[PDB]
């Protein structure tokens, strides 16, 4: 990998955005709302799904 | 002379004639040039700004 | 003893040709 | 090279993602994925055998050093 | 706007001008004969048991020779 | 007397550092 980490840049095509990162750009007051995707995979405070 | 044709308007100029000189001024002629585009209303409405 | 070991070293670098 | 069909004139299109599948895609695209996939891409064993016979010589060696005693 | 064709039993693609069939070819037959995949395996359980016993002759040469 | 063999001792370590 410490090789492969330039190698890795070697595509120019981007990752898709992971769930986890797209449950933080909600702000304290609109996540309750229906314009937040990600409601379906809050189910637990102690998990992630 | 192309103020209409221009990207920056004289509000700008007749803002910067009687803005106190201080850090806070400075940071609001950056503000000031947040864009009106469709997109743009949007995240500045989902950021509560 | 001393031939025991030596022996045992030459014979065990035979076995040891028989892996590659 | 280009590829020979059996309808003569071509036909246009309105489907849907959901619907039959169609092969679209812009030039730059296909160029920058044929950029991708061109740049992401023993006899050292004989000499460790060779080696390893130097080892045994050397064995050797050992051998006729100790037995003198 | 978007122009196409249906797709058929009895549409063809080419062979590529033939420039690109000959480095099929050539990646064809440098690979029939090279790394099978096969005794990589062997070749990693025979590097580790040689490292084995090679370990065990350290340990002999260290306690027999006391 | 007896560090001829930790010679050799030495020498298969190495060549574990080489070979492999």
């Amino acid at each position: 990998a410490a090789r492969r980490i330039p190698h890795f840049y070697r595509v120019r095509r981007e990752v898709p955005r992971t769930v986890n990162e797209m449950k933080q750009d909600f702000v304290v007051t609109d996540f309750y709302k229906v314009g937040n995707i990600t409601l379906y995979t809050e189910l637990h405070p102690f998990f992630d799904f | 002379a192309h103020e209409y044709h221009n990207w920056l308007r004289s509000p700008f100029s007749r803002y910067s004639a009687t803005c106190p000189n201080v850090l806070h001024s400075v940071m609001t002629l950056a503000a000031m040039l947040y864009k009106i585009s469709p997109v743009s209303l949007v995240l500045q409405t989902k950021a509560h700004i | 003893l001393r031939q025991l070991a030596q022996s045992v070293q030459d014979t065990i670098q035979h076995m040891r040709f028989l892996y590659l | 090279s280009l590829l020979h069909t059996f309808w003569r004139l071509p036909v246009a299109v309105f489907f849907e993602p959901h619907e039959e599948n169609v092969l679209r895609c812009p030039e730059r695209v296909l160029r920058r994925l044929l950029e991708d996939a061109a740049v992401t891409m023993d006899r050292v064993r004989k000499r460790y055998l060779r080696q390893e016979l130097r080892d045994l010589g050397h064995r050797v060696q050992t051998y006729c050093e100790d037995l003198e005693g």
